[PDB]
DNA sequence: TTTTTTTCGTCTTCGGCAAT
DNA sequence: ATTGCCGAAGACGAAAAAA
């Protein structure tokens, strides 16, 4: 019976003296006792099923957060907190929802419900500043106990939620990676007990994974929309944070004056003289530029901007590369936003795009993704398949796009487009993209021709024009 | 009563007039059907007569009993008529008529067993050349012939009927070709054969239309022509490919042109004469 | 087949048939229709009545009976052919009398059936003739009786104008069809009702 | 059936509450469709008769068909009404006054009838409706109401006082039973 | 010649429930059939004992309910004799206060010191003086020879009198109708009148004088008996009534033979000195005055002995007798009510009263002033005379199946009996509402009287969703006017910021009997709105009387808040303490259950009985507590009924589905 | 002018693939046999036997 | 000067390209 | 059929300007 049972720490492992012979592990591996990774503590179901239990004799009895107030979440988000009360730590650990519908609120509520000494992990200071703005109803004595805790200073019991910090490892003053042995953990190194991770996909990377791996970490919750990069690490995240409690929030459940029905499309474009000579012959990182700048595909992108500007729709055009961004945008003479565009000029372009009926198309680089207040529109065009993440295409679509007025309850009232060059490595991304969007509940189709592109003025009207671009791209 | 002959007569007239070339008769024959009919009909021209012959048995479906027996009486006359008459259209008519008499159950199994008509249905059934349209009436006749026999205890015909066995080679063909219609007809024969004598005998798909398109991709099998002696012989030989519609390309400044393989020979012949 | 069904066919004998030019054919067709009707179910029965100019008369009396029915009908009609009430000598027919006979028979059959379960019956009139004012009270009396009885009276007008019959179907909830193309008689009988 | 002649004024509720999906999407579609079935069945059983059609909509009365003996006008009017739908609230008093004006003209042995399909709860008319009900009973104009899920007392009294036919309809099957009850003639 | 199958089934058991000769409790329907079936069940005993024949008396809350008892009982008798009658050769007759029956006697002697008892004395005095000699100049034109005339005598037994129609008879004729009834009371087998008259032991002694023989009393809606009995038992004094009695004694010319140290006027001054000094010292905003507090200011000021006080009490009676004879020759009562209140004060009634003084009206230079009384804390002592040997009782309230509260209130154990055949649960539907998603947090009701967000959210919004969706005539009951005013913005809003916009009608204070009917005419005629229709009313208020229309004028009632009550920091607080000492479990019995019956009367009045149908919804956070102990109508009546359950994932849909089911029936 | 005839296969292509074929022709092993000549930018005279290879190789190649 | 704004520099994921 | 050594692109502090 476990009334005497010791349990202790060595470098990244838990060893269990004079044992109760617990299920699901090897025995006398190198001594009479059981020995697991720290990170295996998460498997509380394997003892719970057996009817086994354990005690935290290493406890520290100091004080904790109360945060008694409540607020109102979206109808699936509440169902999602309700479930978490239901399931408990044996059968909980991540939630997936867009970066534009209430993820900050799920984190402050997840900490106010769970109610333990908490450390909040985030990607960015702006997101700390948005979580502070969310958290003001729970904040103790409004503004006299909230503080930041990162590379310049630390103070107070709370802040953006409870104490927030960043994932970073540049040196001794990052935030979470350097401190990973000092505090956290109620069961050993026992100052705190609860972990809340915003942007949770960020942690299972090869160096970062160690922050999570080198503890027992009692309670853990993660929140994300991108969830994984193109190589799919996500089997690891079940171990590292916990299993996935939720994924859906389909626009099928929020149509009639609720949000927006998106017609998704992929566009197959043919390939014009000289560009495949050179695509086929070049194996280097330049070849990405011949399939993105393919003038038949540029003419589809131009034709599509013209159709939706003729109807006065608002359009964001995404370009994965600053070269591509500027070659498309300067030709189409639409503003662009990227790293080196300043805050003053970005807020002028974005205010113009949202409120000026003359400024209806803009071009944007990777800087929108992960922490950025992208504006509203009704049309999204991606000039390329990029291998960033199929799941980030759906986060980006979901934050940016809304219903066009009066048609607010129809089958579609917003539009997404991804442009693909036929007979290239750009095509490989489609059978995955298509399967992921339809599994996310989206109506998605393939458009393979445009015989009305043969009825109007567009660029690259000759071989000589196309040759002028081909020489510039090759250089 | 007097009206009866007159009214029906007018349609008899109409059928008579456009009797020869096409297939006008079918609709009119049906009307005619209701209102020694067979004996009298026999004198009239064959086509159309057969049409009337075909539909009348169908139309039967007390006094009715009398009608069937009456029909049975001159089943021979129609049978004599059926043979002797024996295009695809005619052929369709003869078996359709025979089939119809068969369902009526008026025909004598004996007599039918040894007759040219049964040989003729399997003959067309055997030949690959026959069209789908002839096939379906031939098939139907066979099915009906077997249907007619609800015994086989006394039915010599269910011997000749065995002639279906010959059909398997035909079904192999037909299968080789993508002729679904023909195969289905075969199966009906088999199934019907077994029936009579059974006692005696012991998104996702988006990539699938793309994978279909990956099996089609172009080029042409082709003769090129060069080193032409003077421009008049390019232009003659070129114009004589263009009227044959088998120019794939031409360039008068090269004195060079291309013909796909199917009109190599009409060009080789024109190059020899003129 | 669970429900016994009696279909009474009243045939208008009027010499209007002369205009028809044929009665013999009409009989043949009616016979075919009857045979089919009897064949459909064991429980089906048929009664045939002739509404002649002078009076109404019973044609015959199950499908096993059909042979009997055929003979009885052919013979009965031939007797009817008599010269009196010839051509439009008499335009009208005694439908009221025929309907009365039909309801009596239906009633008798029903009582016997009452011993058992319910019976369903409907009356079909093949009408050649014209209605007359004198006829109105008598015909309507029979019609209303049928409606109360909930016995539908269907009518197939080969020719002539019997308004009362048209009204009869409406009240009765039956079906009325004025046939274009009288030779299509068989189709109407089978298809129409 | 023949014996006498009927005059019937069919009155339909074209108020907004009628555009509700509770019965045949927007009650309007299910009621007009069954009412077309009723006209042909009533005209059949009642070959010597007349009907006229009125609606109450957007706080007024409108004449969809004039009083006549040809069924075709009334099914064509029920077809033409469905496209223009329903909005607003009843005008029952003005509809009983136009119906009264047509019905008063009719001779001694013919019936006087008003059939109302009702999905509202009151009516917009200022005029005193009780004076008009007293006048219907003197004139021998009988008024029947088929209501949808509704028993509001002035309508029920109005149908009882004029002759005894306030009925409730809860399905498309029940509404066909009620109209088919009306198809039935009066005694003579 | 017959009676109901129900009466036959439950007669023997009801005769047995009656045999115990002292008490019993009876379960009956929500109202339709209850009172008539009682008369049918007393037909079994209309002459149980020939040598004494007991009588029936019925107690009633208001005058319109009395005409409902008379009209039903008039149908049942059809006449006093076999000549036209066939169940009961009985005589029955309505009654109510002299204050209601007679207008001219209220009008003519216009003075503050003019009690309704005193006015009968005055009218009697004018009648005797006129008879003596004084007919030409002094009768009060309402009492004379018509009192004993045959024409006056006949309508009462021929007719079987209604109270309203006795008042209509009584005006025009100009004869005091109350006295003719009071003379007539002994001949009658049955009587219908007030609960406020009967519960009062001193009036009960005079009521029993008029009956002249033993009887049974039936309390219809008997949960009212306790609040009426303490209101009626308690007595009080008023500063203006002494200031008038003092002028009247000085006008009498006092006396001429009290000893030099004292006089009647000086003695009043001693008494008045004590009460006047408590007016300054005691209370202004609130009180906590006990039966202990009065004696000490009496004892210090007077410096007296008993002999002297006994004499001062005797000398007060003698000034009062002089005054009473002197009032009588005047023919148009404070010296009497002062003689006695002072006698009770020097004596006792400490086993049954406690003296309180209460804030006055200042405020203004008025004379109503702080009021002083002998407040009856608890009814139990006051009720006892009902059970005593000249009588027996029987109690009912429609439903009462959980039984316990009545024996709790009585401190006696009646014979119990359920004595009607009930109908299936399915004709009724009893919903509760609180919210439908997890974000619906505005209904904490820690301060429901102050929670604006909660009033604006499902309290205002669910009402509008339910009323707009369920388009029928529906009355929304509220716990107070202030809630009612905040919830419906109406035409007349308490603020610009209020959250219902829809055509409803109001039912506010200064209700008027004629104005009430206008609103019920509107609700019965058409549209959502009217009285009992889409209209707001507080559940305590007059709409609870209802209307006796045949038409099912009501459909749904939505109680916006569960009807709840409070407990004033005075005599009521003293009562809460007593019942805590005795029961423990006092709060649910003393307040919650008593408020839920307040609810149940209004819903009972909507659905009426077995021959009707209906639903009734409750809006509250704490509503499960209300569902336990069968404190609402939802509770058991017959095991075979297949339950009266209300749980659903959506109330509004379930009631519209239930209305389709009801149209189908 | 019927001087010379040559059986060959005529490949019609767009302004982006024919270039790949030429590249296929050179820089290849066992190749360079493939294209007879470039008649037009769009069309080439090529192969015969090679056509199966050219198509397949193009398929396999991007 | 203080305080703020830019560029520089370090750690790390990911797609090729040789080399065992 | 695996290890192992570039180049490219992105993110976070911190040093260096600039006032």
């Amino acid at each position: 019976i476990p009334m005497d049972l010791f349990d202790f720490y060595e470098q990244m492992d838990k060893d269990e003296e004079e044992e109760e012979e617990t299920q699901t592990v090897s025995f006398e591996v190198k001594q009479e006792m059981i020995e697991e990774l720290q990170k295996r503590c998460i498997h509380l179901e394997y003892p719970l099923l057996a009817e086994y239990d354990f005690r935290n004799d290493s406890v520290n009895p100091d004080i904790n957060i109360d945060l008694k107030p409540t607020a109102v979440l979206r109808p699936y988000q509440e169902k999602s907190l309700r479930k978490m009360f239901g399931n408990g730590r044996a059968r909980s650990g991540v939630i997936v929802l867009p970066c534009g519908a209430g993820k900050s609120l799920v984190g402050v509520t997840a900490a106010c419900t769970v109610r333990k000494r908490c450390l909040v992990l985030g990607n960015s200071a702006v997101s700390v500043e948005q979580w502070k703005a969310q958290f003001k109803m729970w904040s103790t004595i409004d503004d006299s106990q909230i503080c930041r805790f990162t590379s310049d200073a630390k103070d107070k019991p709370i802040g953006c939620s409870v104490a927030i910090s960043t994932y970073s490892m540049l040196g001794h003053t990052t935030k979470r990676s350097w401190e990973a042995e000092r505090v956290m953990e109620w069961l050993k190194t026992q100052e705190w007990g609860l972990m809340i991770l915003d942007e949770v996909h960020t942690i299972p990377a090869k160096m970062f994974r160690r922050v999570l791996t080198i503890v027992q970490a009692h309670c853990k919750l993660g929140l994300t929309a991108t969830l994984v990069r193109e190589d799919d690490k996500i089997v690891d995240l079940n171990f590292l944070i916990g299993p996935k409690l939720y994924e859906a929030n389909w626009m099928e459940l929020q149509n009639n004056g609720y949000i927006a029905k998106v017609q998704c499309a992929e566009v197959w474009c043919p390939m014009s003289p000289e560009f495949y000579r050179e695509y086929v012959a070049i194996k280097t990182k330049k070849r990405i530029l011949l399939y993105t700048m393919n003038p038949n595909k540029f003419r589809a992108c131009q034709f599509l901007i013209k159709f939706h500007e003729r109807r006065n729709d608002k359009i964001i055009v995404f370009a994965d590369n600053v070269f591509a961004l500027k070659e498309y945008a300067i030709r189409l003479n639409k503003p662009y936003i990227y790293g080196p565009t300043s805050q003053g000029e970005r807020m002028q372009i974005l205010q113009n795009f949202k409120h000026n009926p003359k400024i209806n198309t803009i071009f944007i680089s990777k800087v929108g993704d992960t922490s950025f207040d992208l504006p509203e529109a009704n049309v999204l065009i991606q000039i390329s398949s990029h291998g960033g993440s199929r799941r980030q295409e759906a986060q980006r679509l979901g934050r940016v796009l809304r219903a066009k007025k009066g048609m607010v309850a129809e089958e579609y009232n917003a539009f997404f487009y991804s442009l693909v060059s036929q007979d290239t490595q750009e095509m490989a991304y489609s059978t995955k993209r298509q399967r992921f969007l339809v599994d996310q509940g989206y109506s998605f189709k393939v458009i393979t021709k445009l015989a009305g592109m043969e009825e109007e003025d567009l660029a690259f009207s000759t071989k000589e024009e196309q040759q002028q671009l081909l020489q510039k791209v090759l250089a | 009563p007097g009206v009866l002959d007159r009214l029906y007569g007018h349609p008899a007239t109409c059928l008579a007039v456009f009797r020869e070339l096409p297939s006008l008769a079918k609709n009119w024959v049906m009307r005619m059907l209701f209102l020694k009919k067979e004996f009298s009909k026999a004198q009239e021209e064959s086509t159309g007569l057969l049409s009337g012959l075909r539909i009348w048995h169908t139309q039967l479906l007390n006094l009715r009993i009398a009608l069937l027996g009456g029909g049975k009486a001159w089943s021979d006359d129609t049978s004599q008529l059926g043979p002797d008459k024996h295009v695809l259209h005619f052929m369709v008519g003869s078996p359709s008529a025979a089939v119809s008499q068969d369902l009526a159950q008026l025909l004598s199994q004996a007599g039918l067993m040894k007759s040219t008509e049964p040989g003729e249905p399997p003959c067309i059934t055997s030949a690959g050349f026959q069209f789908l349209l002839l096939d379906t009436p031939a098939q139907l006749w066979y099915f009906m012939l077997q249907y007619l026999q609800t015994a086989q205890s006394r039915g010599m015909d269910l011997v000749e009927i065995l002639s279906f066995l010959f059909q398997l080679s035909f079904s192999t063909l037909g299968k080789d070709y993508s002729v679904e219609g023909m195969s289905d007809s075969l199966l009906n024969f088999l199934q019907h054969l077994r029936e009579f004598g059974l006692v005696f005998q012991r998104t996702d798909q988006i990539r699938l239309w793309e994978l279909e398109r990956d099996r089609l991709r172009f080029t042409e099998g082709v003769l090129y022509n060069q080193f032409l002696s003077q421009v008049d012989f390019e232009l003659l030989l070129a114009h004589a490919r263009e009227l044959g519609v088998l120019v794939f390309e031409n360039s008068a400044k090269r004195l060079m042109v291309v013909t796909p393989a199917g009109h190599s020979d009409v060009k080789r012949f024109w190059k020899r004469q003129k | 087949e669970d429900e016994l069904n009696l279909l009474v066919i009243v045939v208008d004998a009027n010499p209007i048939w002369w205009g028809k030019q044929t009665l013999s054919k009409c009989i043949d067709a009616v016979m075919v229709l009857g045979n089919s009707h009897l064949f459909m179910n064991r429980s089906n029965k048929l009664a045939v009545i002739a509404s002649h100019i002078q009076e109404s008369r019973f044609l015959y009396p199950k499908y096993e009976l059909l042979t009997s029915a055929n003979e009885v009908i052919v013979e009965e009609i031939k007797d009817l052919m008599t010269k009196s009430d010839i051509k439009g000598q008499h335009t009208e027919t005694l439908l009221a009398g025929s309907l009365a006979k039909a309801l009596c028979y239906i009633h008798r059959m029903n009582k016997e059936v009452k011993d058992n379960q319910e019976m369903k019956s409907r009356i079909l009139v093949i009408k050649a003739a014209e209605d007359s004012a004198l006829q109105y009270m008598n015909f309507m009396n029979v019609i209303f009786a049928a409606q109360k009885q909930n016995i539908l009276i269907d009518a197939c007008v080969l020719d002539s104008d019997s308004g009362l019959l048209q009204q009869a179907c409406d009240i009765t909830g039956g079906l009325y069809l004025k046939v274009p193309q009288m030779p299509s008689l068989l189709q109407y009988l089978l298809w129409v009702f | 059936r023949l014996g006498m002649m009927r005059h019937l004024y069919v009155v339909v509720d074209g108020s907004r509450t009628m555009e509700d999906q509770d019965l045949k999407p927007n009650r309007l579609t299910c009621t007009l469709k069954l009412l077309e079935y009723f006209v042909e069945e009533y005209f059949d059983q009642n070959p010597i008769s007349q009907i006229g059609i009125i609606v109450t909509k957007s706080k007024r009365a409108e004449k969809l068909t004039e009083l006549s003996g040809n069924p075709r006008k009334h099914i064509t009017s029920l077809k033409k009404a469905v496209d223009m739908t329903c909005h607003g609230e009843p005008s029952l008093y003005n509809s009983l006054s136009i119906a009264m004006q047509t019905l008063k003209h009719m001779p001694g042995h013919t019936s006087r009838e008003v059939l109302i399909i009702f999905s509202s709860l009151t009516t917009c008319d200022p005029s005193n409706i009780y004076d008009l009900i007293k006048t219907l009973k003197a004139a021998k104009i009988r008024v029947s109401v088929i209501g949808l899920s509704a028993e509001v007392r002035v309508c029920t009294v109005l149908a009882r006082e004029t002759g005894g036919t306030y009925h409730v309809i809860l399905d498309e099957s029940h509404y066909k039973e009620l109209l088919t009850h009306h198809v039935s003639p009066p005694p003579a | 010649d017959y009676i109901y199958p129900e009466q036959f089934s439950y007669m023997r058991e009801l005769k047995r429930t009656l045999d115990a000769k002292g008490h019993g409790v009876l379960e009956m329907p929500s109202g339709t059939g209850k009172t008539v079936s009682l008369l049918a069940l007393i037909m079994a005993y209309q002459r149980a004992y020939p040598l004494e024949v007991t009588k029936l008396i019925y107690c009633s809350r208001t005058v319109p309910e009395i005409e409902k008892v008379i009209e039903e009982l008039r149908k049942l008798l059809n006449f006093y004799e076999k000549q036209e009658g066939e169940k009961l050769p009985f005589l029955g007759l309505a009654l109510s206060s002299r204050k209601n029956l007679c207008i001219h006697p209220e009008v003519t002697p216009l003075r503050f010191g003019k009690d309704v008892d005193g006015k009968c004395h005055s009218l009697t005095a004018s009648y005797v003086r006129a008879q003596y000699q004084h007919d030409t100049s002094l009768p009060h034109c309402r009492f004379y020879e018509e009192f004993d005339a045959h024409g006056r005598e006949v309508p009462l037994p021929a007719g079987i009198y209604n109270l309203d129609d006795l008042k209509a008879l009584g005006r025009r004729q100009g004869w005091c109708p109350y006295f003719l009834a009071r003379y007539s009371i002994l001949h009658a087998n049955v009587v219908v009148y007030s609960y406020h008259y009967l519960l009062d032991p001193k009036i009960a002694d005079l009521v029993s004088k008029e009956l002249a023989r033993k009887a049974v009393v039936v309390f219809d809606e008997a949960h009212n008996i306790d609040n009426v009995c303490i209101d009626s038992m308690s007595v009080n004094l008023t500063r203006r009534t002494l200031d008038r009695c003092q002028g009247n004694l000085e006008t009498l010319q006092k006396t001429v033979l009290r000893i030099k140290e004292t006089d009647e006027q000086r003695l009043r001054d001693e008494y008045r000195r004590l009460v006047e000094g408590l007016r300054e010292a005691s209370a202004a905003r609130e009180t906590d005055a006990h039966l202990a507090n009065p004696v000490l200011p009496d004892e210090v000021l007077q410096e007296a002995v008993p002999g002297s006080i006994r004499t001062a009490e005797h000398f007060l009676g003698f000034l009062r007798r002089l005054l009473e004879y002197v009032k009588w020759r005047l023919r148009v009562f404070s010296p009497l009510t002062l003689l006695a209140n002072f006698a009770t004060l020097v004596s006792t009634y400490a086993k049954g009263f406690t003296i309180i003084i209460e804030p006055f009206d200042d405020r203004t230079p008025t004379i109503a002033n702080p009021i002083l009384h002998f407040s009856c804390m608890d009814a139990s002592l006051a009720i006892k005379p009902v059970f005593e040997r000249f009588q027996s009782v029987i109690i009912t309230s429609g439903t009462l199946s959980p039984l316990d509260i009545y024996p709790k209130i009585l401190d006696f154990h009646p014979v119990t009996m359920a004595t009607f055949t009930m109908t299936l649960a399915r004709v009724c539907l009893c919903p509760m509402i609180i919210g439908r998603g997890n974000d619906q947090v505005a209904i904490s009701s820690k301060f429901e009287t102050r929670e604006d967000i909660a009033v604006i959210r499902n309290y205002g919004n669910l009402l509008l969703e339910m009323s707009a969706v369920v388009p029928d005539g529906i009355v929304a009951f509220f716990t107070s006017y202030q809630y009612m005013e905040s919830t419906v913005a109406s035409w007349y809003e308490q603020g610009i910021l209020e959250n219902i916009q829809r055509n409803k009608l109001l039912f506010i204070e200064t209700q008027d009997g004629a104005e009430t009917s206008v609103a019920l005419e509107k609700y019965q005629e058409a549209c959502e709105n009217g009285r009992g229709a889409i209209l707001l009313s507080v559940a305590r208020g007059k709409v609870s009387e209802g209307i006796d229309f045949v038409h099912h004028y009501g459909r749904a009632v939505i109680m916006f808040g569960v009807p709840y009550v409070y407990t004033q920091s005075r005599i009521l607080k003293a009562r809460l303490e007593y019942l805590r000492d005795q029961f423990q479990i006092r709060e649910n019995d003393f307040l919650t259950f008593d408020a839920m019956r307040h609810a149940a009367q209004c819903v009972g009045r909507a659905i009426r009985g077995k021959t009707d149908y209906g639903l009734m919804v409750f809006a509250d956070k704490r509503f499960a507590r209300g569902d336990k102990r069968g404190k609402l109508p939802r509770w058991i009546q017959e095991h075979l009924t297949d339950a009266n359950l209300n749980l659903t994932v959506d109330e509004g849909v379930q009631v519209a589905k239930y209305f389709l089911r009801q149209m189908a029936q | 002018m019927v001087n010379v005839l040559k059986g060959v296969l005529i490949e019609c292509d767009p302004a982006m693939k024919q270039f790949l074929l030429y590249l296929d022709e050179s820089n290849a092993l066992g190749k360079k046999f493939i294209i007879q000549d470039i008649d037009d930018t769009h069309v080439f005279v090529i192969a015969e036997l090679v056509n199966v290879l050219q198509e397949r190789v193009g398929e396999l190649m991007d």
